[PDB]
């Protein structure tokens, strides 16, 4: 998954 | 492929697992961008997403629309330090602000170039904040 959060994706 | 991103909570009317809360907020913040980028129907979502969308109003109450517009301009500088968010109103405003930012990016045809840029969800979603959020949502959605 992609994410806008820096600690995710 | 971002166009084919899967949103597992988009049609849910309930949430009753605290271990799903981080995943839900991460997905939802992505969805507020994706739904604009791919012109998906913003009304085709369940009561859970609708409850999160009400945090837009909480952010407006908390910051006012000028400061919101300012914060969005700055992020697009991390105006909000996620590690300093420790109460229900601030938490809901911060989720609201994140949604406004990723929605705004979608209006401006911005998406993948700003992945992984908002700050650490794990800084925001401490165990207390997870609990604040899930208790609130259960009370609204029971």
């Amino acid at each position: 998954k992609s994410s806008f959060f820096s600690d995710r994706g | 492929d971002y166009e084919d991103a899967v949103f597992y909570f988009v049609d849910d009317d309930k949430i009753c697992s605290r271990d799903s809360i981080i995943d839900l907020i991460d997905e939802y913040i992505t969805w507020r961008n994706h739904v604009i980028v791919f012109n998906k129907d913003i009304t085709s979502c369940g009561r859970l997403y609708k409850e999160l969308m009400k945090f837009d109003d909480v952010a407006i109450r908390y910051y006012g629309i000028d400061k919101i517009n300012e914060i969005v301009e700055a992020m697009s500088d991390h105006y909000i330090n996620f590690t300093k968010v420790h109460d229900q109103e601030s938490l809901f405003a911060t989720i609201g602000i994140c949604a406004k930012i990723t929605e705004h990016w979608g209006y401006k045809k911005i998406s993948e170039s700003r992945f992984q840029s908002l700050g650490n969800i794990t800084d925001l979603m401490t165990d207390d904040n997870i609990n604040i959020l899930i208790l609130f949502l259960e009370k609204k959605l029971n």
